């Protein structure tokens, strides 16, 4: 009965700012500036966090901090009913550290490499070099760039590999890398949050330092205004096109991470009567204000690179992890004192990737440990072969054909699944249990009731959120490619069941509990729609 | 617009058990939590109760916690108060109180219901009319008083010919001595308008059917 | 429990004057669930101030609040008639929720000596075994009155109610009733009956009485 509590108010604050500050952070907020009419992108992208995002980061930090249980555990309390959701979103965040983690380890494999005096994607005259081979990005797709070729033919050896079947050797320099990612991950998570909410103080204050001095390095240099221009300069013409209404609903969802369980995980461990609404509305601000002054960093030497390196500014202004581990690192080591500036900016990748992780770890282990004592007790035990599972499978991911098996698991494992999931939670909160009994919840806990304006976000906007982000990711979906390779029917079929694993425990679980719960029709669905509180 | 008003409430015996009800009006009742704040005859308030908007978080103090149940009826708009195992210290006026916002306080307050524990039982008031001295007529103006004797429990009105000598009227507090009121009432007019005109007080006394006039008259 | 304490507990100035008073706390509370409560006389509390320094709907700009921590305080500018009142602070962090002890404002005056009017026993009380004697003491200030009770010149002391009004919201005044209580073998017994009153506004008391025969 008498859970645990974060040592200090900072360990919370630090632990959800960093869940949420991770790489789209910087890979994907400037660009979709660049991309849909500069700075005319912020009223969009402002709105939708306004009453997409923002109501629905709120609502799960009050749900957490309110009900003071893991994600399966809560959920059979507000809607027995929908118990299912816990399962589907604790399988979800299973899922999600089969492969996502490969992108820290791949950020330690470059700083690792980063400790010499000439950082070896420069040139284009080396053993894994091709003919083709140029200095900087180009926009004809047969000859690539010299960082190109090294984090293909080099870090990751993708060449070697005919596609999904021919996975190849196991890259064991690689492997060692994300077994230093899981070993971080577990001495900060394996004693609970009394360590976990100290880790996080460098992990999530970290990335400030490094874009801190990489603001000051990238607004320095010689064309380091251009960059800002194709940031910022506005052109209203955007707003008016449907798909940057939803490339900024899409953004601003992925970018605050609701509904997977662990900032409700985080809340759980909260106070009764800690004012989660405040907490809500400030590290939310400072999620979208990270990736204002990331854009900063990112674009300076965007800039810096079409200006004094002769680059076209559409073929070096990418997103994911292209831009991260091949264009940045180009223009890096261009500049003087060289072999520093990577060296802060991969642990700041790698910091910006861990604190994530943490959380949608501490998903499950919280969701598990609350519902089946048998894990509660022997926990540091669990999580070891929770990071154990994740290393051996995770080793997929580092052979040589180890990309393949990261684009697959990146578009089908969790994306749509999540989607399914909070658009059930929406409903689950605020059309069954009833924004009554939720907005009465969060006034006994910080003294008043949520405006109106929440509770219409909760209640209205919020489905239409989550349909118009799934909608316009369903029109622009199309078989899996991945450069000229594409993937057989029946790898894109086996996509579709990991989806499917995680969505189809909503309604496994409803036939199931309905089914073993006594009465007639209508008995069965109010018992199984009445809370747990009202029947305590 | 916003209006509470106080039901139930009066006269019960040690041990002895009462409903309070608040009717409230002029606001959505299902988003408001309300409270039950009670005021001792020694005028300091004290906290009872407070109810959530659903029901679903009830607060008690401890003086009264286990005796009473607070309860709404959200759908006919009704607050309660139900009371058992009453003791004297429980006698007070009870207020209900609209607070939901913990941090603006609570907006409205119903006009009271007074709960009385005792033991004592009910007894009318004799109404004595007091008239001046023989020997004081040497004066200019006059004063007359009125004497509601030995009566339990209260309230009493006392009005002056009916209600229409409202200046010049001092009615003084009933005192509580040995489980009975005593109050009195003065009433100060012109020489010229007395005896020439009347004077009468009106007492009444709902709690014994007591409707009684007397009228000043000389000695 | 949070024990709120106020001082003065009552409190007299004249219109136009400053009007500070204060509100402690055994312990903490914080700003945003501090309130004031204003309750005239024969009235329903209303919200005065919420939030520490916040005025609700009506209140005059003339009110103000201010403190923190365990040191609360309301104050009136310029004070009025109007404002004549019992003020209760009250906190909102911490179940049980208290109010404070209170402080009562009334209005200062020039001082003013009581009427005072004896009253023998009438004839419907006498025909009853009873017989009680009425002192009026009317439209005095400040409010501190005694009365004092003579039986043929010897002080009589038991089996006396006083009762006091509360302050004119006219004339600014005080009133006292003053009834000594005899059995009628008692009262009838007993031949002249006086009713002293002292009062700041003369070292002398006042005196009234009457004699059984009229
Ligand atoms: C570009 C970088 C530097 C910052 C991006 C801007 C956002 C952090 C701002 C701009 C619009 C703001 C939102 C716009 C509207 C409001 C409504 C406001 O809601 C209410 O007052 C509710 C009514 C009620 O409580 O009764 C609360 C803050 C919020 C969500 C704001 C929170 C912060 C937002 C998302
Ligand atoms: C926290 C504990 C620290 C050490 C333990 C774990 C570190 C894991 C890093 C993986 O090791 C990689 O293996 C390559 C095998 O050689 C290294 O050399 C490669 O990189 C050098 C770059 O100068 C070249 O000179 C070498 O020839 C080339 O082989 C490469 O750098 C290194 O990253
Ligand atoms: C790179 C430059 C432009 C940005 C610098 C911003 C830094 C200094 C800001 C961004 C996020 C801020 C943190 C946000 C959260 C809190 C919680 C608060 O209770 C203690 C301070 C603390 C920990 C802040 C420290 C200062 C901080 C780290
Ligand atoms: O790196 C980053 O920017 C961070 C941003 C904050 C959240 N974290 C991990 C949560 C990952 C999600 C997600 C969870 C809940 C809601 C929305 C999204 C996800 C889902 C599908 C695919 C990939 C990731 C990624
Ligand atoms: O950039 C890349 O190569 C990959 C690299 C790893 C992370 N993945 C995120 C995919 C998830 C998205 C999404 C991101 C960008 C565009 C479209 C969709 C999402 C967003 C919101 C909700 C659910 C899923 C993008
Ligand atoms: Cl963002
Ligand atoms: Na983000
Ligand atoms: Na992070």
């Amino acid at each position: 009965d008498e859970r645990e509590t974060w040592s200090g108010k900072v360990d919370f604050l630090l632990s959800v700012i960093g869940y949420a500050v991770g790489l789209a952070n910087v890979w994907r907020f400037p660009y979709l500036c660049y991309k849909n009419g500069g700075g005319a992108f912020l009223v969009p992208y402002g709105i939708m966090l306004a009453v997409g995002g923002i109501p629905l980061f709120y609502m799960e930090l009050a749900l957490g901090q309110h009900n003071r249980k893991g994600a399966i555990t809560c959920w059979g309390r507000l809607v027995p009913l929908f118990k299912g959701i816990g399962y589907a979103v604790v399988l979800i965040s299973f899922y999600l550290n089969f492969y996502y983690n490969v992108i820290i380890a791949w950020s330690l494999r470059f700083f690792f490499a980063s400790f010499t005096n000439s950082l070896p994607w420069t040139s284009c005259n080396n053993i894994w070099n091709t003919p083709n081979c140029r200095p900087f990005e180009g926009h004809v797709e047969g000859f690539q760039s010299a960082a190109s070729e090294y984090f293909n033919r080099y870090i990751l050896e993708l060449n070697r590999s005919e596609g999904i079947h021919d996975l190849g050797a196991i890259k064991w320099d690689m492997a060692l890398c994300l077994l230093i990612v899981y070993l971080i991950c577990y001495f900060s998570l394996w004693k609970g949050i009394s360590t976990s909410g100290k880790v996080v103080w460098f992990t999530a204050l970290f990335p400030y330092a490094a874009l801190l001095i990489l603001l000051i390095r990238g607004l320095t240099l010689p064309g380091s205004f251009l960059g800002i221009q194709y940031y910022l300069t506005p052109n209203f013409s955007a707003i008016y096109k449907a798909e940057v209404w939803a490339d900024a609903a899409t953004q601003v969802f992925f970018s605050l991470g609701p509904g997977l369980g662990s900032l409700l995980a985080y809340a759980s461990y909260n106070k009764y009567h800690n004012n989660v609404y405040k907490d809500a509305l400030l590290t939310s601000f400072i999620n979208s204000a990270t990736s204002f002054i990331a854009g900063f960093v990112i674009f300076s030497v965007l800039g810096y690179m079409a200006h004094t390196l002769g680059v076209r500014i559409e073929d070096v202004a990418t997103s994911g992890p292209g831009l991260v581990f091949v264009v940045y690192p180009a223009a890096i080591a261009t500049m003087p004192a060289s072999t520093f500036w990577a060296l802060i900016f991969f642990m700041m990748l790698a910091t910006l990737g861990l604190d994530s992780q943490f959380g949608t770890v501490e998903a499950i282990i919280t969701a598990l440990s609350d519902e089946f004592p048998k894990i509660k007790r022997n926990r540091e035990l669990f999580v070891a072969g929770l990071f154990s599972l994740y290393f051996v499978v995770g080793l997929a991911s580092c052979t040589q054909g180890g990309f393949y098996f990261f684009h697959l698991l990146d578009r089908y494992a969790a994306g749509y699944s999540i989607l399914v999931a909070v658009f059930f939670e929406a409903i689950a909160v605020s059309w069954i249990y009833g924004t009554n009994r939720f907005s009465e919840d969060i006034r006994d806990m910080i003294g008043f009731p949520p405006g109106r304006y929440w509770q219409v976000c909760w209640r209205f906007v919020a489905p239409i959120f989550l349909l118009f982000i799934t909608v316009y990711l369903l029109i622009g979906y199309e078989p899996l490619t991945y450069a000229d390779y594409v993937y057989p029917s029946w790898a894109n079929a086996l996509g579709w069941c990991i989806a499917g694993s995680s969505v189809v425990m909503i309604p496994a679980v409803a036939i199931f509990k309905l089914l073993s719960t006594p009465g007639s029709l209508r008995q069965r669905f109010t018992i199984l729609t009445t809370p747990w509180r009202d029947q305590q | 617009e916003v209006q509470l008003v106080e039901s139930g409430g009066g006269l019960v015996k040690p041990g002895g058990s009462l409903k309070l009800s608040c009717a409230a009006s002029g606001f959505t009742f299902s988003s408001y939590a309300m409270s039950w704040v009670r005021q001792s005859p020694e005028k300091r308030l004290e906290w009872v109760a407070e109810i959530s908007s659903g029901g679903r978080y009830i607060y008690y103090s401890d003086t009264v916690t286990g005796r009473f149940t607070i309860s709404r009826d959200n759908a006919r708009n009704i607050l309660h108060l139900e009371m058992s195992s009453l003791r004297s210290e429980d006698t007070a006026m009870y207020y209900c109180a609209r607070g939901e916002v913990r941090q603006r306080g609570f907006d409205y307050w119903g006009q009271g219901t007074t709960l009385t524990v005792s033991s004592a039982k009910t007894t009318a008031p004799s109404v004595y009319p007091l008239a001046p001295v023989c020997g004081d007529t040497t004066g200019s103006s006059v004063t007359l008083g009125c004497l509601v004797k030995g009566y339990f429990p209260e309230p009493v009105t006392l009005t002056w010919n009916s209600g229409s000598l409202s200046s010049g009227v001092h009615t003084f507090p009933a005192v509580l001595q040995s489980d009975l009121y005593t109050l009195s009432s003065s009433v100060t007019v012109t020489s010229s308008t007395w005896p020439s005109q009347s004077i009468t007080c009106n007492v009444a006394h709902p709690a014994s059917s007591t409707k009684v006039d007397k009228k000043i008259e000389p000695r | 429990e949070n024990v709120l304490t106020q001082s003065p507990a009552i409190m007299s100035t004249s219109p136009g004057e400053k009007v500070t008073m204060t509100c402690r706390a055994s312990s903490s509370v914080g700003s945003s669930y501090l309130h004031w409560y204003q309750q005239k006389s024969g009235a329903s509390p209303k919200l005065w101030i919420y939030s520490t320094s916040n005025l609700a709907s009506g209140v005059p700009a003339r009110f103000s609040g201010s403190g923190s921590g365990t040191s609360y305080s309301l104050t009136i500018s310029s004070v009025e008639a109007e404002d004549a009142a019992t003020y209760y602070c009250q906190q909102f962090s911490g179940y049980p929720l208290t109010f404070g002890s209170g402080t009562k404002l009334e209005m200062k005056r020039a001082d003013a000596a009581p009427t005072v009017s004896i009253f023998p026993p009438s004839s419907e009380q006498l025909t009853s075994g009873g017989a009680s004697v009425v002192c009026f003491l009317n439209n005095f200030y400040p409010k501190d009155i005694n009365v004092k009770w003579k039986i043929d010149g010897s002080e009589r002391q038991n089996g006396v109610l006083n009762s006091w009004t509360d302050q004119d919201s006219k004339d600014s005044t005080y009133s006292m009733s003053s009834t000594l209580t005899l059995t009628k073998d008692e009262y009838e017994r007993h031949n002249s009956y006086t009713c002293e009153a002292t009062h700041k506004t003369s070292t002398s008391p006042i005196v009234k009485s009457f004699n059984r025969n009229e």
